[PDB]
């Protein structure tokens, strides 16, 4: 336990952008999944970011994608060289040799 | 300077205190006597807090000076799509007729 790491899990539930999801998806089973991993942490701020996923993937199964928790928060889902991470990417992404 | 004259004293007087975002105490310290004016020329307030950071305390130091001055409390600003039918029903519950 960390007050400074523990700010990062407490983002659930003051941050703007997160707050919409409040109606549909508790924050609280996150907030202490997040607050005991952060126990189980060995590195710095990054170690809240699975909770937060996962909360903005619940959200987004409910129906609300929560298009800026990327960027208020310090997380960055990882993704192969070059590409970005980002909400709402169209399964049916342009190949060039796609009719 | 709104209300300094009551030019309609039969037609009911309403305000929206659609808020969110806090205020350093300092600013706060005549929030109460001017709510409470407010009371005393029957001028309706309806605080409406929307995000985390909405003003919650002040928001119950409203609500405790008249029934009436019922909150509503939103999760953010799209949720006001939702809650429109229900203030409008409201607004209107608290105006007279001809």
């Amino acid at each position: 336990m960390q007050k400074g790491l523990w700010e990062q899990c407490q983002l659930l539930k003051s941050t703007s952008v997160f707050a919409r999801c409040h109606p549909l998806v508790d924050p609280e089973p996150f907030v202490a999944l997040c607050e005991k991993t952060l126990c189980e942490c060995a590195g710095g701020l990054e170690c809240a970011c699975p909770a937060l996923l996962e909360y903005a993937r619940t959200c987004a199964q409910e129906g609300m994608v929560l298009y800026g928790w990327t960027d208020h928060s310090a997380c960055s889902p990882v993704c192969p060289a070059g590409m970005e991470y980002r909400q709402c990417v169209s399964p049916c992404a342009r190949t060039c040799q796609s009719l | 300077q709104i209300f300094s004259k009551i030019d309609r004293p039969e037609a009911s007087r309403i305000a929206l205190l659609l808020m969110a975002s806090q205020e350093p105490q300092r600013m706060s310290r005549n929030f109460v006597r001017y709510v409470q004016g407010l009371k005393k020329k029957k001028v309706i307030v309806i605080p409406v807090g929307i995000g985390p950071h909405a003003n919650l305390k002040q928001i119950r130091l409203i609500e405790k000076q008249a029934p009436e001055n019922k909150a509503f409390v939103l999760s953010s600003v799209d949720e006001l799509e939702q809650q429109r039918d229900e203030i409008v029903s409201y607004l209107c519950d608290l105006a007279p007729e001809a």
